[PDB]
């Protein structure tokens, strides 16, 4: 609808440093946009503590049932729920393997931070989300990844929709306060062999790795190339 | 790799509740 | 169930005052279609359109006068009129169309006017030399009994066809307490690039200085030298900080590659 397109255009122009308040203000203004707007625009990631297993995990709509959220470690909801939504047994095994795989992925590329993977069944395959958050007094920063993958088993076809939110801020004598904030979304597609050679997690991992490397380079070019050249064109 | 062009998959089936922001 | 008119206006004003430079019309149009109440938007949020133009140092051409004058809080004469202190006129300003009309003579004579004129003359040359298409406006006012010179500079580049816009603003306040003058300034940069996603740079720097005061012409020369040195330094520091941010903070958030300097062996990952 037109109001949704206007909301999405506003989110393209309002300061990305305030994504959460922007969305909240839009939903206050036009409450009927809430569902479609929140499914179209990812929000900054939030961290919770799994006190059962002793591990941090990331929150999103995909691991939410009512007002509880499911830990990928304990596979339990917080606050506990009677019969919350849970992956099938087959997918839970894949989900455990994927969280361990992406912990290693995250360590190797991010050298810290937190990651969570949630999977769910679809009629002809399954889908999943891969979440990664890394944070940085006078030098701060935050990287948030949200990767949504759709898998259609036939061989398998993978569809990946990836959002990265990146912001950096410095406060220094020479340059004063410098703040760079932004959000970028990309998509890619791929058919793959599925075997002990390239199981689903390896196929998904390569897809996510390729996407993040590509997005990182684009962010590098825009943040530290394009806006720098614009600044110098102003004076 | 390209700009948004196709739909995201549906979320987990049988989920209860509306989408909301986390604070 | 309905959103109160007060809240619709408050939220519209919030979006308007946070529009990127050069994108007022796009943000106004989005808001108009979300409100579906044109008279409420136009009357209720009128203060927000004026605040945006004054915050942004919006330059406007007055028919029949060289160059452009800046819309700022220092020029706000109330009732929708603004002061052009160089040409000694007031004018009506339409905050939605950003158009000036109805210029009228304004008596601006004062004991400070010679100083405002000397600073204005020196600043005009400075801006023409240092900016591609910059504009400036210099005010002279008594603020809590103290003679004050306020120098405002604006420079923007709008390229919506290539999906980016940027603006530089600086504001320099000289409180003259002879034989000295105290200097307080803020420099600001805003850039929006939105070809791919939505990226924005927002930067500002505060400046405090002192200066010896002599004659009006020689003091203006010193005021502009302070401006020139500080703005040159700020700009160079910005460009240098881009490299440093990438070398430190950016790499600390996510590496280009693992320490192996190759992409990941996923079979190695899964076999562990």
């Amino acid at each position: 609808d037109q109001q949704l397109d206007c909301a999405l255009d506003l989110m393209r122009r309002l300061p990305p440093q305030q994504i959460e308040k922007n969305l909240s203000d839009l939903i206050d203004l036009v409450p009927s946009l809430c569902e479609d707007l929140l499914s179209s625009v990812d929000q900054p990631l939030k961290i919770a503590r799994d006190k059962v297993v002793g591990k941090d995990y990331l929150l999103c709509d995909y691991n939410r049932d009512g007002d509880s959220y499911r830990s990928p470690w304990s596979n339990k909801y917080d606050p506990p729920l009677e019969d919350g939504a849970m992956p099938s047994a087959r997918l839970r095994k894949l989900e455990v393997e994927a969280n361990n795989a992406f912990d290693q992925y995250r360590d190797l590329y991010f050298e810290g931070g937190v990651s969570s993977v949630y999977l769910w069944d679809l009629d002809h395959g399954f889908a999943g989300v891969i979440l990664i958050k890394k944070a940085g007094k006078k030098i701060k920063g935050c990287w948030d990844s949200i990767h949504v993958v759709e898998v259609q088993e036939k061989t398998a076809h993978y569809k990946l929709t990836s959002t990265v939110m990146l912001w950096l801020q410095t406060n220094k004598t020479g340059s004063g306060t410098m703040n760079l904030g932004g959000s970028l979304t990309r998509q890619m597609e791929k058919d793959e062999t599925v075997s002990d050679s390239s199981p689903h997690i390896a196929n998904i991992g390569r897809l996510v790795e390729d996407m993040e490397n590509k997005i990182r380079s684009t962010l590098n070019e825009i943040y530290f190339g394009k806006t720098k050249d614009i600044v110098n064109g102003l004076r | 790799a390209h700009k948004q062009s196709f739909a995201k998959p549906k979320g987990p089936a049988g989920k209860r509740g509306i989408r909301r922001l986390i604070r | 169930d309905r959103v109160s008119d007060e809240e619709k206006v408050r939220i519209a004003a919030k979006f308007i005052t946070h529009a990127p430079p050069g994108e007022f019309n796009e943000v106004f149009n989005d808001v108009r279609l979300l409100l579906n109440n044109d008279n409420l938007l136009r009357e209720g949020a009128a203060h927000a359109f004026a605040q945006y133009n004054m915050d942004q140092f919006t330059p406007v051409k007055i028919e029949g006068y060289d160059d452009q004058v800046l819309i700022t809080e220092h020029g706000d004469l109330g009732n929708g009129r603004f002061l052009d202190p160089r040409n000694k006129i007031s004018f009506k300003f339409d905050h939605l169309r950003k158009e000036a009309s109805d210029p009228q003579p304004e008596d601006t004579e004062s004991a400070l006017k010679q100083w405002r004129d000397a600073c204005d003359s020196a600043l005009r040359a400075y801006v023409k030399d240092h900016y591609p298409n910059g504009f400036c406006t210099v005010y002279g006012k008594s603020i809590d009994g103290q003679q004050t010179i306020i120098a405002c500079i604006e420079s923007h580049q709008f390229q919506p066809k290539n999906f980016w816009n940027g603006r530089w603003r600086s504001e320099w306040k000289f409180t003259i307490t002879p034989p000295t003058a105290q200097v307080a300034a803020v420099l600001k940069i805003q850039v929006h690039y939105y070809e791919d996603g939505n990226v924005q740079l927002v930067s500002h720097k505060d400046i405090q200085d002192s200066v010896q005061v002599s004659s009006d012409v020689q003091t203006a020369k010193e005021f502009i030298k302070i401006i020139e040195n500080a703005e040159n330094e700020y700009q160079t520091a910005i460009s240098e900080n881009y490299q440093t941010m990438s070398d430190t903070t950016f790499k600390a958030l996510r590496r280009q590659l693992p320490v192996t300097r190759t992409k990941i062996d996923w079979n190695k990952i899964l076999s562990y």
